[PDB]
């Protein structure tokens, strides 16, 4: 906290959406030495990455493609549309899509 | 750091206003005491003799 506040008077004492754990998923700890771009992910999203066993950089790429596909079509996509785009297990694609819609960056058709 | 330096400068700035007046009192006292010794020491001789 500032010692002297904005008006120039010194201080008197100078001196969340929780996705369910998908069956058969073992969260892995994320470490600064392992995750290169960890220092950018928001706190609400870092929990998802651990719960889903996915590294940051792959996660950002998945975020981009889903965003591109949605914007091209007014932002509405079908559930199978999100599943195919992710190109991974059904639960993983379902969970990430459910997070995006709750966040508000997409809308389910 | 930039937040603390200004506060220190302000604090030191005020003290320099209080130190200067106290220096003057020292010079006035250091001459007053000398007179006190003479007037005090110039009467003991009367008792002595």
């Amino acid at each position: 906290e500032p010692i002297i506040d904005a008006n120039g008077f010194p201080r008197p004492d100078a001196n969340k959406y929780v996705p369910p754990p998908v069956p058969g998923v073992q969260p892995m700890n994320l470490t600064q030495d392992n995750a290169p771009d960890l220092h950018l992910l928001t706190p609400e999203e870092i929990k998802l990455c651990e719960t889903l066993r996915i590294q940051p950089k792959p996660y950002i790429m998945i975020k981009e493609q889903i965003l591109k596909e949605a914007v091209k079509g007014n932002g509405s996509l079908k559930k199978k549309q999100a599943k195919e785009i992710c190109r991974l297990d059904s639960q993983k694609g379902g969970r990430i899509f459910d997070f995006m819609v709750n966040a508000g960056w997409v809308v389910k058709a | 750091l930039r937040e603390q330096i200004l506060l220190n400068g302000a604090r030191k700035a005020r003290l320099t206003e209080l130190v200067k007046e106290r220096m003057a009192y020292q010079e006035y006292q250091t001459i007053l005491e000398d007179l006190d010794a003479q007037v005090n020491a110039a009467y003991l001789k009367r008792t002595r003799t």
